RNA sequence: CUAAGAAAUUCACGGCGGGCUUGAUGUCCGCGUCUACCUGGUUCACUGCCGUGUAGGCAG
């Protein structure tokens, strides 16, 4: 669970450099927020407006849909509800979404 | 025997999607020119309300939050203003042949189970059920928002034989009830016009209208899609209704589990009210099932009780069953 | 500051407008109201605000004469918030006040407007223009510029009046008809 | 083994034809023995002059490259070499073999000495860099300016200073300058505890990391393993395997006053790990430690778990 | 018992988008045939809205649906949890009816809180309400909305019995649809100011409209009872009551003046607050939302 | 399209926490629909053989 | 003070000629998406604005 958020994270890394301006492209359905969760560039292109819709609004909902991605990798059945396992598994996705929006605060932050 | 592995009914009495249009009362007699209701869009802006997590976060990010407000776009209808008056109009096909699946692996078992429904129809006729629906289409229930505060509120209904009004009934829907199923004289001939339907003697095809005064220009409520994010939230990412060639519409099954709010005969009360015919019989608003399966009063254990063994159960309880095969489903394992 | 008289304030809320809009427009119906029946000498009074800060002010305290501004308060047109602030009548106010340049006052306040005005209708052609809308021919004076909630320019601009800068002995005097202290140090409340 | 006081990013490194063979037994990434010896070289030929105490190195190891290649239905590899010059008589060379690789790493260097209060931050990050820009690090040139070098500026942080907020914070803001990185720790006592645990046949710790790096695939009544990280074999340092000598006995020295023993390499194991993984940085360097009556000489990152 | 993990309140008091139609003053009886009021372009590139030349008072029209049954809520899992809520407010309106929250309503209709910067400026509003119960005027009432004040509740006969008219609404004990007219003199050819989509204005079938959310918010500004200050005015009633101008959080939860902790604490474990803070309790009844988990 | 539970439950966990919590999870859908036109009543289907 | 320190893989080349992928088919039955919302700085201490020139009548 924690190898999930963190190669996630390594895959926004190594895609944060490569493009020099993350502008909206045509099809980025999950590039709606993700136009701020993937590389923002704070540049002449990504000017004050730019710098202020991600400056201001913060990347919950990037986080929000990557735990919604998560909880929805795996499967939902009765073993996710139905016993302490899923209850661990519950618990475990509650935290992996914690560090990952306490990763991410300090981001634009 | 055994259950069919794969059973399959199909629907009787289906409707079609509600049109709203609009004008003004004291013009019901001149109401086929009357100008549709359009969805239109609008813009809000809101401040954060809900129950956020007492003491989550310090109360510092909540001034943060007022000053970072969300904003967004919706669809919403209203009436002209000119106009206090709605009008919803749909047909209804009363089918008829009930208990005959669309699919059936088991050969003894469709037997058994025709065998059973025509027991219990020259048993007992449809006038039961066809005297609810009647009451479910003489009281609008298909006004579901609509009807809640509207001052008067009046049914339409026609019997359509050919290009051609053969009957027509008018009703008051709110002298009628919404919880009591009284005695008419009127909701007799209909329902017994519907029990022609059900029973296959005949052909039915209503035309039903709903006359709803609200007020010069008030808001009507259609129902609600849900949204693909292939356009931004500038662009509804937040609020999107039905329509049609550019008119404000209600769906299908909506007006059909209008219809079929039958099922006062659950273990809790009819205090409560009647509600919807499902099997383990639910309400999506009230979050529970009513008539749990671990009570003995579901459809799946009242139907394997009275085909496969002959275990007949109370007469509400076949009309409950029978009320399920005319709503159709996708039965079986 | 040259004002002679101190106009009395005080703030309150507003429903058409956030408390920039609540000065904006107490500026505006003070100016229209005192400054539509007569006087010229109503200057700027609005030095409580800070110099650097570039603020237009909130501190109540009109900077007029007693005539040339009391009338702002009894407006013909300017009823609707006579009772939800604490209001009063003309006063005086003190000799060392902050002359407040929010009024039609002369200065480098828009090098676009006035100062390509200048350039296009002022005997000069296009290079006057483009030497009269630099960075440095639009910005205001060391005043506390009240922004024009009203129909004076085709956009919403301010009062901006580019006068002597923040200070507290101004030398004031003589404005128009719209209320300009903005080259007139001028006293406040 | 000092706790490090403070914490130096020598940002971003291109490394020009590196040693990419490690030891008898490994062929990858170059031993962290080679990054020991070139801390302990920039202690050195810098580290007094601004008395200070350059003593870990954190591996991270951003972009990787070795020349190497697949012989074309063989299923292994081999390198791609270099013409030497001809010989005395104009003939041809004997050909030795060496691996040469591509590297793009970033060190963290931990800082012990008494000058951090003597000099500015910057002054001593400044003069760090400038010095390594002219090293090299695993036999590979360290190389200058690129199309992208904009990352150029080293950065210096003190771990002690502020708060446990203030800590940890600038902590995670300095792993926002290892993004595509991963970083490389001991992990010795897993060797011993998968040791401990198929030690029913062969205790030999060779058979254990030696069926470690792999797929082991097991059969029906198939059930291949589950890799618990990316568990490599690395060389973790020397044995020795004669009596040490005087500093004139030996023949051919590198010198006359340092003794010299003849010794063999020690194989060891450690897996790559994501900076986001790791708790704090102090745990992350590289430190080495040796025990001289004896013949132990070795590496690794001492308080890593 | 605990609260339920889905809650929602359907509103009352629900209005329509009022619109805006120009016209001369002295033509205030025959009002009915008075021209709108049309977005147009000027320059940049904006939208604005002004009188035309020889009109000088605006005219703002809406109706309003007073319903009733505002305890009731339309989604809830625990049935225990809805009797005990319908219990508490059914012991609100045995204590006291609806009159206060019909009072402050009233006066949010009498003066001209939905003329939000139309009535800054303006030198004399007149608002003509009326009772509608077919296409007829039942009762009349026309008002001063510049001496009914916007800050000070004063006492009145005419918002005394048109109080009655919305506590019956309120109650469940007659069918109240009101028809508002504010006429406002702001002089010829002069600016209003609609409301602004997302900057364009917003507009019906070519017509300038305010959207009905905004005059909601305008009618339920009642909130006099803070936790801060009884020397400002009155807010609009918010769970976390709120300005978004002011930016503060009133009625922060580290106080507990909230509505969810007096919401929890009279619902759940009986713990009944202040008389004023159950107006507010009730008026974010009145208001509706989604409550709840 | 918004429906309910309405399969028939294998009856190993036909709890009433379980069909409660499932049906607090409603399955949400879209689906493709052919109707009439409001004003038409005659469907008319051709073809060639 | 680093399995330390050193390093030229080179030249040249014709992938061509041919080819039938076919025959057959039931995607079906059923469904409640609701609940609530201020885009209010002066979308400029300024665009048209006596002097573009901290001076001014300035749709203030």
């Amino acid at each position: 669970v924690a190898q999930i958020c963190d190669e996630a994270l390594q895959y926004a890394a190594r895609l944060r450099e490569l493009e020099p301006g993350w502008s909206a492209t045509p099809g980025c359905q999950l590039h709606d927020a993700e136009q701020l969760w993937l590389d923002p560039l704070r540049a002449q292109t990504d000017e004050t407006f730019l710098q202020r819709r991600l400056r201001g609004d913060w990347p919950a909902e990037v986080g929000n849909r990557f735990a919604n991605w998560l909880n929805r990798a795996v499967s939902s059945d009765s073993q996710i509800l139905g016993s302490p396992e899923a209850a661990q598994w519950s618990q475990e996705l509650s935290k992996e979404l914690t560090m990952f929006k306490e990763i991410l605060e300090d981001e634009r932050d | 025997l055994s259950t069919a592995s794969v059973l399959a009914f199909e629907r009787k009495l289906d409707p079609s999607d509600a049109l709203m249009s609009a004008g003004a009362w004291a013009q019901r007699d001149a109401s086929q020119e009357w100008p549709a209701v359009t969805v239109r869009e609008k813009s809000v802006r809101g401040t954060i309300s809900n129950r956020l997590k007492t003491k989550d976060r310090d109360p510092a990010k909540l001034d943060a939050s007022i000053q970072s407000p969300n904003l967004q776009t919706v669809d919403v209808a209203n009436l002209p203003s000119d106009a206090d008056t709605l009008k919803v109009r749909f047909t209804l096909r009363v089918l008829g042949g009930a208990g005959t699946p669309s699919a059936c692996n088991d050969a003894a078992y469709r037997d058994k189970l025709l065998q059973t429904v025509a027991t219990y129809v020259n048993d007992q006729g449809f006038a039961e059920l066809a005297r609810r629906y009647a009451h479910n289409l003489a009281n609008a229930r298909f006004l579901w928002r609509n009807r809640v505060g509207a001052e008067a509120v009046e049914v339409r209904i026609n019997h359509i034989r050919q290009g051609e009004v053969a009957r027509a009934w008018r009703f008051d829907a709110l002298a009628i009830g919404l919880r009591d199923f009284k005695a008419d004289a009127e909701l007799d001939a209909l329902a017994e016009l519907i029990a022609s339907g059900l029973s296959g003697s005949g052909h039915v095809l209503l035309e039903v209208v709903a006359f709803a005064r609200i007020g010069d220009g008030q808001e009507v409520f259609p129902s609600q899609e849900l949204i693909l994010d292939k356009g931004d939230k500038k662009g509804q990412k937040s609020k999107t209704l039905y329509s049609v060639r550019d008119a404000a519409a209600i769906h299908s099954q909506k007006i059909g589990n209008a219809l079929r709010t039958i099922d006062t005969w659950y273990p809790d009360e009819d205090g409560l009210g009647p509600i919807a015919v499902e099997p383990y019989g639910s309400v999506t608003s009230q979050g529970k099932a009513y008539r749990q399966p671990k009570q003995k009063l579901d459809f799946y254990t009242l139907l394997d009780n009275w085909v496969l063994r002959d275990e007949a159960p109370a007469v509400e309880q076949q009309h409950y069953v029978i009320a399920n095969l005319i709503r159709g489903g996708v039965f079986g394992e | 500051m040259a004002m002679d008289h101190y106009l009395d304030i005080r703030l309150r809320p507003d429903p058409e407008f956030p408390p920039a809009q609540l000065m904006s427009v107490l500026f505006g119906k003070l100016h229209q109201a005192l400054v539509a029946q007569g006087g010229d000498r109503i200057g700027v009074s609005f030095p409580d605000l800070d110099e650097s800060r570039s603020r237009l002010g909130e501190r109540l305290r009109i900077h007029a004469s007693a005539d040339d501004l009391r009338a702002l308060l009894a407006r013909p047109w300017l009823e609707g918030l006579r009772d939800h602030l604490q209001f009063g009548e003309p006063a005086v106010v003190p000799h060392p006040t902050p002359y407040r340049q929010v009024s039609r006052v002369q200065a480098k306040s828009n090098p676009e407007r006035l100062r390509r005005r200048l350039m296009r209708r002022h005997d000069l052609s296009e290079e006057e223009a483009r030497k009269r809308i630099p960075d440095t021919v639009a910005r205001a004076l060391d005043l506390p510029f009240v922004t024009l909630r009203s129909q004076s320019t085709g956009q919403h601009f301010r009062l901006f009046i580019r006068h002597g800068p923040l200070q507290v002995t101004a030398e004031e005097g003589g404005f128009t008809c719209y209320g300009l202290s903005k080259g007139g140090f001028v006293p406040w409340f | 083994v000092t706790d490090p006081e403070a914490l130096l990013l020598l940002p971003r490194l291109s490394i020009q034809n590196a040693n990419a063979i490690s030891s008898p037994l490994t062929w990858g990434f170059p031993s962290p023995g080679a990054f020991t010896g070139f801390v302990h070289a920039l202690q050195r030929r810098v580290g007094i002059s601004l008395d200070i105490e350059l003593d870990g190195v954190g591996i991270v190891c951003h972009r990787f490259e070795a020349q190497i290649s697949q012989p074309a239905g063989k299923r292994t590899k081999v390198f791609n070499l270099t013409r030497n010059p001809l010989n005395r008589d104009g003939s041809t060379a004997a050909i030795v073999e060496e691996g040469r690789a591509h590297l793009e790493v970033s060190l963290l260097l931990g800082v012990h000495g008494d000058g951090l209060d003597d000099h500015p931050a910057q002054e001593i990050a400044r003069q760090v860099q400038e010095q390594a820009g002219a090293m090299r690090l695993a036999g590979g040139s360290i190389l200058p300016w690129c199309n992208e070098r904009f990352p150029a500026p080293n950065a210096e942080l003190l771990m002690l200073g502020g708060s446990d907020e203030q800590r940890r914070k600038n902590q995670r803001r300095l792993t926002r300058r290892l993004l595509p990185g991963f970083a490389l720790v001991s992990r010795e006592a897993l060797l011993q505890q998968h040791l401990e645990t198929l030690r029913t046949t062969l205790p030999e710790a060779t058979t254990l990391d030696a069926l470690l790096d792999l797929c082991r695939i097991n059969f029906e009544p198939w059930q291949v393993r589950d890799k618990p990280g990316w568990l490599v074999p690395i060389p973790a340092g020397y044995n020795a395997l004669s009596p040490l000598y005087l500093p004139g006995e030996v023949r051919n020295a590198r010198d006359r006053e340092t003794p010299l023993r003849f010794v063999e390499n020690l194989f060891g194991l450690g897996e790559w790990l994501s900076p986001h993984r790791v708790a704090a940085l102090s745990d992350l360097l590289w430190y080495h430690h040796a025990e001289p009556d004896k013949g132990l000489y070795r590496w690794s990152t001492p308080r890593f778990v």
